[PDB]
């Protein structure tokens, strides 16, 4: 199957700019290849086909290129819509293969996240179940790295981590890490930490607490 | 008494028989002033008028050949004898008319030449195998009918161009029946095959080599076949004195004039013979389909009695072209020709069965009429052809020429033929309207008026100018 | 106008059958092409195969061979996507796609049927508080949704009162159950001053559970 | 009646490219007329025949025109694991060209196609296309609706139903006056025939080079059949519009079929959705009966009138036999929904051979008198059999039975003087409508003047 090499994964852009997708297949396709579009949490809208050819209804602002096995993307003076996934799809060859996608998101100052730890609370200890919770928000960039210890060793089995799209407002990112332990195997230590790796920091931020005090 | 000829007062030899054909003119000098001139021949010879100043021509008829009708026709170098008599000589007076006989005989034992023209489209395989003894079963059963046989052999598919043909993959041009499982021939369009001989034999052998093509689209370019198997004369090899059955075989629709721009051929159908060294039609790819009206012109014009012998599911549509090309003969054919010599046989006897006469270069005030006699001496007014007749037959014509007035020209000819007969009669008209006392007429007569007219046939006529 | 209308969201367990359905909207299904695509948030967009409606005649990707079956109704205007012997691996979104003019372009987009192949029976969630531990300017409280199917479940703070400075993170699979978490900001003379409740509401099971935040 | 014999303008092309196949009149969006000729055996690039077109403006002395350009290169397009082809040699560029506001659309009935699928194939045959240009802007279209991508083995299979492989579409064509494409395709279903309509500005709007196989959704195509009566018919051989329906916002197709019913002809008028209101048929097998169609209202009471051609008509004379003429058929238009009876008026041929009706071109009203005309073309009549076209003026009963005008061909033998015919336009803006006629044995265009009556 032809293999089709969507780059870049993802790009920071502020409104107004001209930026450009590229996508490589592993053979000649002749510009048969088509460009798509996926809003946040909505369907996808088709851009362009036979490499050049504006779909019906699409701004002339997006424009297709290339030949052979390499071709681009280019959207002129960014719109707010048009933050959102990119995908290229060839059709020279059966099976139709895809691109990995690229997402545009929002550039903005670099921010340091607010940690937050939280204990097992009363209703799930009775239970017999035991969750340390430590919530990361409102951060920038996206890419940031969350560390559990118990007693000060590292702990990675039981963890459930989960990430929001880049929020409306700030256009920050905010992340939810959660350890799950037994009733009884939470009450063998007492120290519990979760460390936060930034690039806002060379050291990383620390929140945690101990069993049993308060 | 006075009659149409002394009471129409005439004033001239000429005027007095331009009255009636009975009608006589004395021009002798000793003749009473008040006796007229133009009478009967009773009452001028009545009158003491000289049997030799007496003009009065009779219409009459008279032949000049009059050859028996012969009693077979093999043997000889083509002296066979048709219709009888082969000439005459006719006179006629004006408003006159004159009668004569002619006897037309179908001659037993007369040459026969059978061209057997064929579709080879693929449907058309069964069919191959089973003429392979044709030619020799054919010879045996045309022996009990004529001693003077000849046969020939040609085939047909459609125009070798898109979209009749396929031209893709390259296989497909040397074998159309790639796709299948089986090898056929190139796409051609006409192939003449075999010359029209009197060795049988190698009408069977010719046919065992032949195999048939494939084509796209049910009707056939057979029509195409038709034009070239009649106009190439030498090539097909029709002779001069015999019946010519040109036996059209095949089981589909066949295509007609203007189909031809279906690809991209427009020139219309010049019907000449475009058959060279190499026996194909090579015009197939350039030249449109011939129309019925020029395919009936070929026809009549090399006496080719065309045959269609053409399966159940389209006889109809060859018996409804067949009305529209008058001398044509359909049979029906099976499924794999195996009763094509039958066919044959029936349509050579019911193309004999005919005689039908047809006139050319008649004047224009020159009328004829006729009566047949077929069968047993049985006349029949108002009828110039007989049907229903065998081998050996004979029938006869009464036939009478009116002539309207007198016309310019003295002497003309014009032939009476029965359709696709070799021998024919030729009349000899003369129309008898002048004397032959103005032969020797006297201009600037003293008798008339001081030189002021001519004297002619016992007269003073006005001279030239007055 | 084109549209492409796709069936609602499917629920299914394991080695069972399901037909997802695309009904075309102001136009012929028979006119193009309908082809399928598969969606998953790691291993992206994958192509199924596709169907020319006025024949029958279907194309596959050798991967989807036994478990895609492509089929289509003139009469209703509908092409089907069947999918047999369902695993976790077919949970996923799936989109009828035909082009607009290239015969082989994939431009017009159905709005997708979400596909979630689980064992899990109707369990309703744990809803936990979290409040912080025994000083600044800003307090942060919590609530735990846990071990809960099928989705979705809606959550607020003080039944939409409080809404501003919100982050309710997306639920994640914990064991063919699900597991949530929403976190909430305010300054420190608003809490334990005013009272704080976390509602969750869970209409699989008919369930609204609310639980006020207590310190410690 | 009051066409000018005595100075013509002769327009001419390249020896050998058949200029005047077909013709038009073409105003541009300022009103001014030229004309647009064909020449379908043109050469290309290649030193091959693909066929070509040409504008000519109006000028009284003529001469040479310049070229409507189309791209003439094949195409190959590797897509969907296929190889689409296109082949333009001998595809005949020009055998029919017809105007629509400032639109020339100009087809090559005999321009070939194929799918490639590694070692299977759709065969490569006959589709034919047609091409689009707004000369004043430069742009161009295609509209080729028989392309598919079905391979052979398929159609065995089906017994080749729906088989469009061999339509060459644009065979014939003509634009309704909202400005809907409608080609004839003789050979589409299998040589049964079929009618394709697309309006042009979806055609432009949709289309894109390279594609070679889109999309044209506001398309239609007529049905195919299992009836033997369609069978090798050419349904499409000629076509025409018209109001027949006494409904003035439907359009109603008129469609030659001449050799429909084994080769006895028909003609049939349809509404837009292909269903048959009326059908015509041939008087006489191999007549042709439908080779050429017009519409126009003839005796002047505001429906339109119907002329069929039947060139090969034989007419029957002395002594049992046949003679080729040609015959011309005129149906009046009944008031009110009823049937079209049997022909008002024929016409027949008096020169053996000469194909009268083989062309039936409305004059508009040639002698301003209110009743429109019409000429007919015999291509090889005459007493030379060089061509003549023949005039017949309309009046309150249809047309009259006697020419009012015969114009001689001014070329040699064999220029089939009114193979093709065009009238009804004014072109030097004298108040009079004129005639343009095609000679392309003689690679020339006649223009004759209407001038005020004598
Ligand atoms: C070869 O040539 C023959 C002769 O022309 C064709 O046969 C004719 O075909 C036409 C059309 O199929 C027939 O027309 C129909 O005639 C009927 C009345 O005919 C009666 O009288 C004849 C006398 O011989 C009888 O043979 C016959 O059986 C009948 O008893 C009408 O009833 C028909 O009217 C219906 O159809 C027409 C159109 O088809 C409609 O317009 C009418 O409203 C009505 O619905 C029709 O008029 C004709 O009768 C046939 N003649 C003969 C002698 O059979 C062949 O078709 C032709 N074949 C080929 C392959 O070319
Ligand atoms: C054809 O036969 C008719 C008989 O029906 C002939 O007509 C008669 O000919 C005789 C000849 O003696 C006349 O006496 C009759 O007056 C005719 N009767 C008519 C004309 O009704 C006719 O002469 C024959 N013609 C030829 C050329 O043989
Ligand atoms: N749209 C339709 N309903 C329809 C009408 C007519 C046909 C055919 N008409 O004829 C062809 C059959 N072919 C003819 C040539 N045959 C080979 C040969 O004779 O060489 C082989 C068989 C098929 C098909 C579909
Ligand atoms: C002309 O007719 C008469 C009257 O029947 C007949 O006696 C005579 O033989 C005919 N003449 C010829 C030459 O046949
Ligand atoms: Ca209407
Ligand atoms: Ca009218
Ligand atoms: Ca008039
Ligand atoms: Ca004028
Ligand atoms: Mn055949
Ligand atoms: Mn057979
Ligand atoms: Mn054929």
């Amino acid at each position: 199957d032809i293999l089709m090499t969507q780059s870049p994964s993802s790009m920071s852009v502020s409104l107004g700019d001209t930026v450009s997708i590229t996508c490589h297949a592993s053979q000649g396709i002749s510009s048969n290849i088509g460009w798509l579009q996926q809003k946040p949490g909505k369907s996808f809208m088709g851009l362009i086909y036979y490499g050049t050819n504006l779909v019906d209804g699409v701004p002339s602002r997006f424009s297709g290129s290339g030949s052979g096995a390499d071709y681009s993307l280019t959207i002129s003076s960014l719109d707010s819509e048009d933050f959102a996934d990119y995908y290229c799809v060839q059709y020279a060859q059966l099976p139709y293969t895809f691109g990995g996608g690229t997402k545009l998101e929002i550039k903005r100052a670099d921010a340091a996240p607010t940690v937050s730890i939280f204990p097992p609370s009363s209703e799930q200890l009775t239970s017999g179940g035991a969750s340390v919770v430590c919530f990361l928000n409102n951060f920038y960039p996206k890419d940031i790295n969350v560390k559990w210890k118990i007693d000060g060793s590292e702990r990675q089995n039981g963890v459930l981590n989960s990430w929001t799209d880049q929020d409306s407002k700030d256009s920050t990112y905010s992340m939810s890490s959660t350890l799950t332990l037994t009733k009884d195997e939470y009450e063998r230590h007492n120290s519990y930490t979760c460390e936060a790796t930034h690039k806002t920091s060379t050291s990383p931020i620390v929140k945690s607490f101990n069993r049993n005090e308060c | 008494g006075p009659n149409i000829c002394t009471t129409r007062g005439v004033s001239s030899c000429q005027q007095c028989l331009a009255v009636s054909p009975m009608c006589a003119w004395c021009s002798d000098e000793a003749l009473p002033l008040g006796s007229p001139r133009c009478d009967l021949k009773e009452n001028l010879l009545k009158d003491n008028c000289a049997p030799e100043s007496i003009e009065f021509p009779v219409s009459e008829a008279r032949v000049l050949e009059d050859r028996p009708l012969s009693d077979k026709g093999s043997g000889d170098s083509s002296q066979v004898t048709q219709v009888s008599p082969q000439r005459i000589a006719l006179r006629l007076r004006p408003d006159d008319s004159k009668n004569f006989s002619i006897q037309v005989r179908q001659v037993e034992d007369y040459p026969v030449d059978i061209y057997y023209l064929m579709d080879l489209s693929y449907s058309m395989k069964d069919d191959l195998w089973s003429i392979q003894n044709l030619g020799t079963k054919l010879a045996t059963q045309m022996r009990k009918l004529t001693s003077n046989l000849r046969i020939g052999f040609g085939a047909f598919v459609d125009k070798p161009v898109s979209p009749y043909m396929y031209i893709s993959p390259p296989e497909a041009l040397e074998n159309p029946c790639y796709d299948m499982k089986t090898t056929c021939l190139p796409m051609f369009g006409y192939k003449h095959v075999l010359t029209l001989t009197d060795q049988v034999t190698r009408f069977n052998e010719e046919v065992k080599k032949q195999s048939v093509s494939r084509n796209r689209d049910a009707p056939e370019g057979g029509f195409d076949a038709i034009m070239q198997a009649t106009v190439c004369d030498e090539k097909i090899g029709w002779r001069n004195d015999a019946s010519h059955l040109l036996v059209f075989t095949t089981d589909a629709k066949t295509h007609i004039a203007l189909d031809g721009r279906l690809a991209g051929i427009v020139q219309p159908n010049d019907g000449q013979c475009h058959v060279g060294s190499d026996n194909h039609y090579s015009a197939s790819t350039t030249m449109d389909y011939p129309s019925l009206g020029l395919m009936t012109e070929k026809l009549s014009q090399k006496n080719i009695n065309l045959i269609f012998a053409v399966t159940e599911n389209v006889v109809n549509l060859y018996q409804n072209y067949s009305e529209l090309i008058p001398g044509t003969t359909v049979g029906v054919l099976s499924m794999d020709s195996s009763n094509v010599l039958q066919l044959i046989v029936d349509a050579y006897g019911k193309i004999r069965s005919k005689v039908e006469l047809e006139v050319r270069d008649l004047p224009e005030e020159l009328s004829l009429s006729f009566n047949a006699t077929c069968l047993n001496n049985e006349v029949i007014p108002g009828l110039k052809s007989c049907m229903g007749l065998k081998i050996g037959d004979t029938v006869s014509f009464s036939i009478e020429a009116k002539v309207r007035g007198c016309p310019q020209e003295k002497e003309k000819s014009f032939t009476i033929k029965p359709v696709g007969f070799k021998d024919s009669l030729i009349v000899q008209v003369t129309f008898d309207c002048d004397c032959a006392c103005q032969a020797q007429a006297e201009p600037n007569s003293h008798r008339c008026n001081n030189g002021n007219g001519t004297f002619e046939c016992g007269v003073c006529r006005c001279g030239p100018g007055w | 106008e084109v549209q492409l209308q796709q069936s609602g969201a499917e629920l299914v367990k394991p080695g069972a059958s399901v037909k997802l359905s695309c009904t075309a909207s102001g136009f012929n299904i028979k006119d193009t092409y309908v082809h399928w695509v598969k969606q998953r948030p790691e291993q992206g967009l994958e192509w199924i195969g596709r169907i020319d409606p006025a024949n029958g005649y279907t194309k596959y990707d050798p991967k989807f061979q036994g478990k895609a079956t492509i089929t289509a109704d003139t009469s209703s205007n509908t092409a089907y996507l069947q999918l047999s012997s369902l695993t976790s691996e077919d949970t996923a979104v799936y989109y009828c796609v035909r082009p607009l003019y290239d015969y082989y372009a994939m431009d017009y987009w159905g709005q997708g049927t979400s596909v979630t192949v689980s064992s899990a029976k109707t369990t309703a969630p744990s809803v936990y508080p979290l409040a912080p531990v025994c000083t600044g300017s800003s307090v942060t409280l919590g609530c735990l949704v846990k071990g809960y199917f099928p989705e979705p479940v809606t959550l607020t703070w003080n039944s939409g009162s409080l809404s501003s400075g919100v982050h309710t993170f997306p639920a994640v699979l914990q064991s063919d159950l699900y597991t949530l978490s929403s976190s909430v900001t305010v300054t420190s003379s608003t809490w334990p001053s005013q009272s704080i409740t976390c509602n969750v509401a869970h209409p699989a099971s008919s369930t609204k559970v609310d639980k006020k935040i207590e310190p410690r | 009646l009051n066409l000018d014999p005595v100075q013509l303008t002769f327009y001419a092309g390249p020896n050998g490219s058949q200029f005047g196949f077909s013709l038009d009149f073409h105003k541009d969006s300022h009103g001014r007329v030229a004309i647009v000729v064909g020449a379908p055996r043109t050469l290309g690039p290649s030193q091959e025949e693909t066929g070509g077109v040409f504008l000519c403006p109006w000028r009284a002395e003529g001469g040479q025109c310049p070229s409507l350009l189309f791209d003439l290169r094949d195409e190959t397009r590797n897509v969907g694991s296929q190889t689409l082809q296109t082949f333009k040699a001998r595809q005949g560029l020009g055998a029919s060209v017809v105007s629509w506001s400032d639109v020339i659309v100009a087809c090559a009935p005999w321009q070939h196609w194929n799918v490639l699928e590694k070692t299977e194939e759709a065969e490569k045959t006959p589709v034919g296309s047609c091409f689009l240009a707004q000369p004043e802007s430069g742009r161009r279209a295609e509209y080729s609706p028989c392309r598919g991508n079905t391979l052979s083995r398929i159609y065995v299979e089906n017994d080749f139903s729906w088989d469009k492989r061999y339509c060459e579409a644009g065979f014939s064509s003509v634009v309704t006056q909202a400005g809907e494409l409608v080609l004839g395709a003789p050979g589409g279903y299998y040589f049964l025939g079929l009618l394709a309509q697309a309006p042009v500005a979806d055609i432009f709007s949709s289309y894109r080079p390279g594609i070679l196989l889109w999309h044209v959704s506001s398309q239609s195509l007529s049905f195919d059949s299992s009836n033997p009566e369609y069978f090798d018919g050419y349904w499409g051989y000629s076509v025409a519009v018209g109001e027949f329906d006494g409904d003035l916002n439907t359009t109603e197709y008129v469609v030659g079929a001449p050799t429909w019913s084994w080769t006895l002809g028909a003609v049939e008028i349809l509404d837009s959705y292909y269903q048959r209101l009326h059908r015509l048929r041939g008087e006489q097998m191999a007549s042709y009966f439908g080779h050429s169609v017009a519409v126009t209202d003839v005796n002047g009471d505001g429906r339109h009138d119907l002329l069929v051609g039947a060139p090969l008509y034989m007419e029957s004379r002395a002594d049992r036999k046949l003679a080729e003429v040609g015959r011309v058929y005129l149906f009046l238009q009944p008031r009110g929904p009823h049937a079209l009876g049997a022909p008002s008026l024929l016409l027949t041929g008096t020169q053996l051979y000469g194909r009268f009706g083989s062309a039936i071109a409305p004059l508009g009203d040639l002698d301003r008198d209110g009743y429109n005309d019409i000429a007919v073309a015999a291509p090889y009549g005459g007493p030379s059999g060089r061509g003549q076209v023949l005039v017949f003026l309309g009046q309150s009963e249809g047309l009259r039975s006697r020419p009012s005008q015969v114009l001689d061909s001014p070329f040699p033998t064999g220029s089939a003087f009114g193979f093709s015919l065009r009238g009804a336009v004014d072109i030097d803006d004298n108040g009079y409508p004129d005639l343009i006629v095609g000679a392309y044995g003689a690679n020339q265009v006649a223009v004759y003047r209407a001038q005020p009556v004598v």
